[PDB]
DNA sequence: AGCAGAT
DNA sequence: ATCTGCTTTGGGTGGGTGGGTGGGTTGAGGCAATT
């Protein structure tokens, strides 16, 4: 759950990727099967939306047994999990995942060469934050992160909502397409971690489930202050928790040698520098070139 | 289709009409009290319908014994005397309003005729009293003409009623005292009267079933 | 038996939390003792974290375990400032979910709630008893209670023959506390559909007392309980905290609720080289053009300086600003903006308001059957700005009503005995 | 730091001695209040007297006396009161308005009433500017009696003017 | 066997051995009877369509977290004859044993329901006679009866005691908790063990509180008889039904009729007469609604989970948006441009608060100046009809403070208070004022702050206070001399002004002009029209599918799921407006502007611009479409250019259409 | 204090 | 025959689930109809 210590019950559903993967929460279906778990769960709306350290006592401690039978019919009974808490005297205490959230989030949103420059300057002093974050004499940051986490996710969620409504998915053979032109919050996209987030979002809901063939996808974004994309390769995941033979085999990501050999045949402009090989960025107007390449490549 | 067990007995209503002679407001006396007389006036306000106690029904709080058809005067009433010999209640006692039966009552406010005043002379007014079936049979700026019994209603406030603290002529309307109920205050009373009869004097197939 | 447990608890609450390497509590304690304060501001999410069993027993039964903290902070103090002091006050901060106004209901009664309103009125202080000296009328024996303010007390009805309630209040050996009664109405925006606001009725004691103003939005912390006044109770708030984003308290007094830290922020940005455009740009920033008007805007918020000339004479400091114009020109949208930003200021349309509705309004007590004056729009908003929208659809007279505290900045009203000249200084 | 208005007149000033500033709004009517009766007993040949106090009359608390003039002796004697040798004190209340122009922002003026025994009783009219000393009291039972079932009304205050 | 265990049959049940109704209820084997066949009713009951009715009413109780099971009358009479009569003689206990039962069966689908609330309360929907406040009488005390009026009092909601416990002055005995009836006080004399006669005092440890409010239903002026006074009665209302019903509106109440002891009204009559009051069991919002009387259901406008699982089938097809116009009075011939503004208005656009700081409207007003027989008053009754919350305003009928808010001095308190109006009433709703050009000036300026900022701000008798109307305005009006004049401009064809006209988001203009076709085809489809509503033209079955024979032919979609589906659009959908062609508005604004800068002619500002996206809006949500299309702003923009081109005079009209062609 | 009731 | 106990005047130190056909009556302010 999405920084179940830090959010109300509520928000730790509604902004999960398992949990929008397993019940489709960006439809209105999706929230009315939501308030009809935790309606049978036996919390009330009102307690549930209310935040971690002030939830009724009696449910806080039950958690565990109510999770435990109601999970299961809803089909979200992988959240049952073992994880590491840390507690400093008389303090909050906090999980490994929630602390690797605050982060990530720290690293993202904290805070024509020339700028390119800038935002990788911007990208390096955010680094310092999430290092500071670090400290336990320095806990506002950690704070400051969880915020900033918080409302990342909600974004995030909202591009989401917008992408599937829309029906922005083009389904090819040899992969998924993604690209956004006008979405509301464009400038976001312009680091590689949320644009991971983002696509990790989008790899859990309706494709990690849906029955469907694993398939690579592809994700891009603009930003009209540089006019260019910065496209990213994602790896297709096998269904969570669910041990098997071909599941336990690894899925390796092989845009790095498609994107290298398309850029080195074509005069792609591409830049290939980023560490993650999957990710590049392109030209405004080279875009569609590059993809009708990638599809006629066959290496993917 | 089922069998009713709810049957209680009728509670009749005698209504008479066309009397010799028929009284104006302003000839109401005191020697006719208790008697059955007409008078006629146009009305000029009308109450709404309550239910009104007529044979209440109580339950002795202690041994649960039951009272049945208490004749109720103009105030609330209530039993004395438990029949069960073994019980010592008096004066407690709950009422049960499953078997009480309540009849219908409204209140019409009437003034004499306008013809019928004295030139310059403020009207006369009356309150009457329907029961039953004669209810609502009366609006405003009517002119009726009704035939009951001309009573005289105490004022039940000093009688004594349960919760109730009780409380022109320049003091000299004075009641009558020295009754038992009555400790040390006295009774006074109105004209008032009780009314039996009211007479106001001011698709195919349905309609063809009506003519002669 | 159990009382002592409690008050052991809550006094170790205090003498052993430190976060870190300062005693956050226990300092707080002897700060407030040296300046005359006797009170402790506690953050219940310390409480959650020093034993989470201490926060059940305070919000299961708040208005019996409460008083027993009071006396564990008064015990603390008295080790902390005496070498061998009333009962403190407990003042306390929550984080959890508000509770809309309209939602409080009877799944609420004797429980810790939080929300937020807008302040309408504000009472006279009156004296509550803290601790009363008795006598018997007939065998003229002393005794003495203490009284917490906390409802579920009175005179003992049997002496300790006399008849009964034979207890006469001895006065000059007695001791009292402050009380005050506020309104509170519901946000305009929280209100369902077709609904009047509702309001509710608050109290507050000692040193919650005269912290608020008419008209201001705060957050409040209490206890949502009943009193008698047939089978129903009214009910109402018993407040715990306040916490407001205007300080009134600076505003009627002095300079004040401006830390060091705040304060040298002001002069930095008072440093600044281009402030003005700065301001010129912050006021509506979602209205394109009409830089003039948010330049006089800024004049209009800013103020002047009044004098007062030795031989008595004012001078008016205030800047009273028409915008008059074709429609679609964004001034209604100007006015709600301005009413927003400024520390205090009320939107009135001159359509639906009237002389007495501005200025002030003599009002008759239903039980007392004395006349009294009730503020109005200008009084309301004094030492801020009003927004009159529509002008021109005010009536003559009400206009008229307006010359005097436009200029003189005074309500003169002469009207059922009551004559006195209020001030209007907006 | 007990010269004070009354707005700044608060619970902890009660019992004490404070000098309090305003304009005088109300002045209720001279009425005489009895203190001393005198009697005569004809056939005993001897004058009693009896003595009465208020809350009001006196700074120290003691037990009310009903205004009910003594009829018989304690022997029995039939008493005549001799009203040229009782004692009557006239008593005037009067309300003290705070001065509008020192009134915080946006706030009406306060005003607090006093008492004015024998002496002081027709010192100020409505519209005078007066500067009142006394001492700060409360007086009733404040709602701790039973007939008054509020259980949120605090006692009744005033100042008894020096 | 335990005798206290065994039961009874249906026909066994009906026939009774007791000598009233509560007592042959209340034993226990008859008791235990009932409460397995209301169980088996609401677990069996199927409709025509074959679904249980009450499983999904149950499953979207528990949905919402609430405490009210809605069961109609009707259903229980068919399938239970028997529990209909008594429920309907002795409702007090068949309603207890009702609630428990529901319980019984919500918890079977939710087990752990307890944790939420307490207790069901059942509800009834439609109890087939319907009493005045005339026509009360005694033989329907302490039975259920079905009334309307007007809530003309409230008060405030005041948490009651569930149970009372008492404890012996003497003694100190404390006494078990009694249940507490609303009606009147419960008190206790004989003490079973001190057996004294002095009052017990009233303590608890620990009580279960709940909510408390009384209103007083007076007599609806449309049907209290003409010039007469009207009846008044008081209705309790309890937890859950608290707030439902506001001042100034019809309802319908479902209640029991009770009475009890009142000493002070003996006192006055001098006669034994009691207090009745009305104990509600459901309330109903006839406000507006005149002509949904046809309807089951405590709410015309709520949708069951199967009803928007078309409502969302009837959406994807490719004309809803034409389908919609079209069924939008359709017993109207012609006016294709007052129905489409008309359902613009009914759908409404987004409300939008930039930041927190700028405040933008979401609704569309339309006006409608046209010639006198021209169908306008009856688009205006339409419109009344459809709407969600709506409020009919004639010209010289409603005052400046009649619309909007009023100041009284309440007759209880003798405090000076603040009363709602049209505009209130009307919040999230539609205000039809008609006449509008004979209204008076003063009246007239009234509604300026509300047509545009949504709320009414009222500074008098010391009450400085500001609230909601978010409420559209469909006004209908008359030209100056009764007939429009083409030959001269807008501006001089009516009296209003630029600052009223700038606030009317659609200008439709209509003129009658004889033309023979024309008037071929208008009186062909109001002859006809006339014959289809001729009233001579299972029995409820073949009366529902005859009626919806003739509603077919002139109306694509049914007017009850329409009024369904536009109250679903409005509440869940909220479009918003991502990709669009800047450009082509802005151009398209510029043009009306420099075009409109004609002396006379219909005012443009910033407001329409706003209009023109208000309207993408609302085509947008027509189709229940989380995003405005490219198409729904195409289609918005026409809208504006016409109606801004009609309204130009004769001589210039040709060349202004000329000009945008390229839009249209 | 006068009057209304229980032992 | 004695002991136990409630309630006034009229008034806000009973109230607004008792109301204004049970009395406490001028002053101000808002609204419709009259102009
Ligand atoms: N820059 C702007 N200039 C003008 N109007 C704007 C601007 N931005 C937004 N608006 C719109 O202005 C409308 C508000 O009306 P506005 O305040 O302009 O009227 P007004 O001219 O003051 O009043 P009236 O028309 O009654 O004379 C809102 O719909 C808002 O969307
Ligand atoms: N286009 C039309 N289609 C159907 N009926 C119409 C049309 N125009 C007028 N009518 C008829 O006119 C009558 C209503 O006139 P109305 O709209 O009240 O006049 P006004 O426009 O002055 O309010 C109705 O009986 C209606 O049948
Ligand atoms: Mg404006
Ligand atoms: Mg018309
Ligand atoms: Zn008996
Ligand atoms: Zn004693
Ligand atoms: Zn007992």
């Amino acid at each position: 759950l999405f920084l179940l210590r830090h959010s109300s019950l509520y928000d730790s559903f509604y902004y999960s990727n398992y949990v929008n993967a397993k019940l489709s929460l960006w439809n209105e279906n999706g929230k009315k099967r939501l308030h009809k778990m935790f309606a049978r769960m036996g919390i009330p709306l009102s307690t549930a939306q209310e935040t971690w350290l002030y939830m009724d006592h009696s449910i806080k401690r039950e958690l565990g047994i109510i999770f435990d039978k109601n999970l299961d019919r809803y089909g979200l009974q992988d959240i049952i999990r073992d994880g590491f808490v840390r507690t400093l005297g008389y303090r909050g205490s906090i999980s490994a995942s929630e602390f690797v959230e605050a982060l990530t989030a720290l690293l993202e949103v904290g805070n024509s060469a020339q700028k390119l420059t800038n935002l990788r300057k911007r990208w390096v002093s955010n680094f310092w934050l999430s290092w500071d974050a670090l400290d336990d004499r320095k806990v506002e940051l950690l704070n400051r992160g969880i915020q900033l986490a918080q409302d990342l996710q909600r974004a995030i969620f909202n591009t989401g909502v917008a992408i599937l409504e829309k029906k922005l998915i083009k389904h090819l053979r040899i992969y998924r397409l993604c690209v956004l032109q006008d979405g509301p919050d464009l400038d976001l996209y312009r680091n590689p971690l949320t644009l991971l987030r983002l696509g990790n979002w989008l790899i859990e809901c309706c494709a990690e489930s849906e029955d469907k063939q694993l398939l690579p996808m592809v994700l891009a974004s603009i930003d009209e202050n540089t006019d260019t994309y910065l496209v990213a390769g994602l790896t297709p995941r096998y269904p969570r928790g669910l041990d098997t033979i071909h599941t336990k085999k690894p899925i390796l990501n092989n845009f790095s040698m498609a994107f290298q050999q398309i850029t080195a045949e074509t005069d792609a402009k591409v830049r290939i520098d980023n560490f993650e090989s999957s990710i590049i960025e392109i030209r405004r107007e080279d875009l569609s070139p590059f993809l009708e390449k990638l599809t006629l490549s066959g290496l993917l | 289709t089922s069998t009713s067990p709810e049957q209680t007995e009728r509670v009749f209503q005698i209504s008479f009409f066309n009397l010799p002679t028929v009284h104006r407001i302003r000839d109401i006396r005191s020697e006719k009290i208790g008697s059955l007389l007409s008078i006629s006036g146009t009305v000029t306000r009308t109450s709404e319908v309550r239910p009104e106690l007529y044979k209440a029904s109580f339950t002795c709080d202690m041994c649960r014994a039951i009272v049945d058809n208490v004749e109720q005067s103009f105030k609330y009433t209530e039993p004395t005397f438990c029949p069960n010999p073994s019980c010592e209640n008096r004066a407690f006692w709950t009422l049960n309003v499953t078997r009480s039966r309540f009849l219908d009552w409204q209140k019409v406010r009437i003034q004499e005729n306008a013809n019928e005043i004295p030139t310059g002379s403020m009207p006369r007014t009356l309150d009457v009293i329907l029961r039953g079936d004669s209810v609502e049979r009366a609006k405003p700026g009517d002119r009726c003409k009704f035939t009951g019994v001309e009573i005289v209603v105490p004022d039940v406030t000093q009688l004594g009623l349960p919760g109730v603290k009780p409380s022109t002529t320049e003091g000299l309307n004075s009641g009558v005292t020295g009754l038992r109920s009555l400790g040390v205050r006295d009774l006074t009373y109105k004209i008032s009267f009780l009314a039996c009869h009211v007479i106001s004097i001011g698709d195919q197939e349905v309609f063809l079933n009506s003519l002669s | 038996d159990d009382n002592t447990e409690i008050i052991k608890s809550f006094k170790n609450f205090i003498l052993e939390f430190r976060l870190d390497s300062q005693f956050i509590y226990r300092d707080q304690l002897r700060n407030n003792i040296l300046v005359k304060n006797y009170s402790l501001t506690v953050n219940m999410e310390h409480l959650i974290g020093y034993n989470e069993d201490i926060y059940k027993k305070l919000s299961d039964e708040p208005s019996d375990i409460i008083p027993l903290f009071e006396t564990a902070i008064t015990q603390v103090a008295k080790r902390i400032s005496i070498l061998s002091l009333p009962t403190f006050q407990l003042i306390l901060n929550s984080n959890a979910n508000q509770i809309p106004l309209r939602d409080l209901d009877s799944e609420h009664v004797s429980k810790i709630v939080r929300l937020s309103g807008i302040i309408i009125s504000t009472s006279v202080l009156s004296s509550r008893a803290t601790y009363l000296s008795i006598m018997c009328r007939n065998c003229r024996h002393t005794t003495s209670i203490t009284i917490n303010n906390f409802n579920s007390v009175s005179l003992p009805r049997s002496c300790l023959n006399c008849g009964p309630d034979p207890y006469i209040i001895i006065h000059e050996s007695s001791k009292f506390i402050d009380q005050q009664f506020l309104k509170l109405q519901e946000i305009p925006e929280l209100v369902p559909v077709g609904e009047m606001p509702r309001n509710l009725t608050m109290t507050c004691d000692r040193y919650l007392t005269n912290k608020v103003i008419p008209g201001t939005r705060v957050t409040i912390v209490g206890i949502y309980s009943i009193y008698n006044s047939v089978a129903i109770r009214t009910p109402y708030i018993k407040i715990l905290g306040i916490q407001s984003d205007v300080e009134t308290s600076s505003i009627w007094n002095s300079v004040t609720m401006f830390t060091e830290e705040e304060e040298e922020e002001f002069l930095q940005l008072s440093r600044n080289p281009k402030l003005y455009e700065i301001l010129t740009n912050s006021i509506a920033p979602s209205i394109f053009g009409n830089e003039d008007i948010k330049k006089a805007i800024v004049c209009l918020l800013m103020g002047g300086s009044k004098k007062i000339l030795p031989d008595g004479m004012r001078l008016r400091g205030d800047i009273n600003v028409l915008l008059l114009g074709d429609p679609g020109t964004a001034k209604s949208q100007l006015l709600k903006f301005v009413e927003k930003v400024s520390p205090i200021a009320v939107y009135t349309s001159g359509k639906g308001s009237s002389a007495a509705g501005l200025t002030a309004s003599v009002q008759r007590d239903p039980m007392t059957r004395e006349f009294y004056l009730e503020g109005g729009a200008m009084v309301l908003a004094d030492g801020g700005v009003v927004c009159i929208d529509e002008f021109d659809k005010m009536r003559d007279e009400d206009r008229v009503a307006i010359h005097e505290a436009m200029e003189q900045q005074t309500i003169s009203i002469a009207k059922a005995g009551i004559t006195t000249v209020l001030n209007s200084r907006t | 730091a007990h010269a004070l208005s009354p707005r700044t007149l608060t619970a902890q000033h009660l019992n004490k001695l404070v000098s309090v500033e305003g304009i005088v709004t109300k002045t209720s009517l001279v009425r005489p209040k009895l203190i001393r009766s005198v009697h005569y007993a004809a056939k005993t040949g001897r004058f009693h007297y009896r003595d009465y106090t208020d809350a009001t009359t006196t700074l120290t608390t003691r037990i009310p006396t009903p205004a009910i003039y003594p009829t018989e002796d304690t022997e029995g004697n039939k008493l005549t009161t001799e009203y040229g040798y009782s004692t009557f004190i006239d008593h005037q209340r009067i309300t003290v308005q705070e001065m509008p122009e020192m009134a915080p922002a946006g706030q009406l003026p306060r005003s607090i009433d006093v008492i004015l025994d024998d002496d002081l009783v027709d010192k100020t009219k409505p519209g005078d500017r007066v500067n009142v000393v006394g001492v700060f009291k409360s007086l009733g039972a404040g709602g701790m009696n039973q007939s008054n079932s509020n259980t949120l009304i605090g006692f009744k205050t005033l100042i008894l003017g020096n | 066997i335990d005798p206290l265990r065994e039961e009874l049959t249906l026909e066994s049940l009906s026939n009774v051995k007791a000598n009233s109704y509560s007592e042959w209820i209340t034993q226990p084997n008859v008791s235990r009877t009932i409460a397995r066949e209301l169980k088996s009713f609401l677990l069996e009951y199927t409709d025509e369509t074959g679904r249980s009715v009450y499983g999904a009413r149950i499953r979207t109780l528990g949905e919402m977290n609430s405490e009210s099971l809605e069961v109609n009358y009707r259903h229980l009479a068919e399938s239970k004859a028997i529990l209909a009569l008594f429920l309907a003689k002795c409702p007090e206990e068949m309603l207890k044993i009702f609630d428990l039962v529901a319980m019984e069966a919500t918890e079977l689908h939710y087990p752990d329901y307890a944790r939420i609330h307490s207790e069901i309360h059942v509800r009834i929907s439609d109890f087939p006679t319907i009493y005045s406040l005339r026509e009360l009488r005694e033989s329907n005390l302490s039975s259920l009866v079905r009334v309307t009026g007007v809530v003309t009092r409230r008060t405030g909601v005041f948490p009651q005691l569930k149970y009372v416990k008492f404890n012996c002055l003497k003694c100190g005995s404390i006494l078990g908790p009694f249940f507490q009836d609303s009606n009147e006080e419960i008190r206790i004399s004989f003490c079973t063990n001190c057996k004294s006669k002095g009052p017990f005092r009233v303590n608890g440890e620990k009580t279960v509180y709940r909510n408390y409010q009384r209103v007083t239903l007076q007599e609806a002026p449309g049907t209290v008889p003409p010039g007469r006074l009207p009846r008044h009665r008081e209705v309790i209302l309890l937890a859950d039904l608290v707030d439902v019903s506001k001042p100034g509106e019809e309802v319908e109440v479902t209640g029991i009729y009770k009475n009890n002891y009142d000493g002070n009204l003996n006192a006055k009559n001098g006669f034994p007469v009691f207090a009745t009051i009305i104990e509600a069991n459901s309330i109903k919002r006839r406000e507006g609604n005149t002509a949904n009387e046809g309807e089951e259901g405590l709410d015309v406008f709520s949708w069951t989970e199967e009803e928007e699982r078309e409502f969302r089938k009837i959406s994807r097809d490719r004309g809803i948006i034409d389908k919609i116009i079209s069924s939008m009075a359709p017993s109207i011939y012609g006016h294709r441009d007052i129905k489409t503004a008309v359902a613009c208005s009914l759908f409404g656009g987004v409300p939008k608060n930039v930041n927190g700081k700028h405040s933008i409207r979401g609704d569309i007003n339309v006006l409608l100046l046209g010639d006198p027989g021209t169908a306008k008053s009856q688009i205006l009754k339409y419109v009344e009809k459809t709407a969600h919350r709506a409020v009919f305003a004639t010209g010289q009928g409603a005052s400046a403070v009649g619309l909007t808010a009023s100041v009284r001095k309440d007759p209880i308190t003798k405090e000076w208070t603040l009363e709602g109006g049209a505009l209130v009433l009307a919040d999230k709703g539609v205000c039809l004022i008609d006449e509008f050009d004979k209204m008076n000036d003063q009246d007239r300026t009234s509604i300026h702050e509300a047509m545009e900022q949504q709320s009414i701000s009222i500074s008098k008798a010391g009450i400085v206070t500001t609230l909601q109307a978010r409420c559209s305005i469909i006004a209908a009006a008359n030209p100056n001399g009764g007939r429009y004049n083409s030959t001269l401009p807008l501006a001089q064809n009516v009296s209003l002004t630029e600052p009223i006209l700038s606030r009317f988001d659609i200008l439709c203009v209509v003129r009658d002009l004889v033309d023979e076709e024309a008037d071929e085809r208008l009186a062909t489809f109001v002859v006809d029209s006339h014959v289809r509503s001729h009233p001579e033209n299972n029995a409820r079955q073949r009366r529902l599918q005859r009626q919806r024979k003739k509603e077919e032919e002139i109306s694509p979609i049914p007017q009850e799921l329409l009024m369904k589906y536009i109250h679903y659009a409005r509440t869940k959908i909220y479009p918003k407006l991502h990709q669009m062609d800047m450009d082509k508005v802005s151009r398209v604004y510029a043009d009306l502007r420099r075009e409109s800068i004609s002396t006379g002619s219909f005012p443009i500002t910033v407001r329409h611009l706003e209009s023109i996206l208000r309207i993408a809006e609302s085509f947008a949500k027509m189709r229940l479409s989380e995003f405005v299309s490219s198409y729904d702003l195409d289609r918005a923009i026409k809208v504006v250019v016409d109606s801004f081109v009609d309204a130009q005079k004769v001589s210039v009209r040709r060349q202004l259409r000329r000009s945008f062609a390229i839009y249209t």
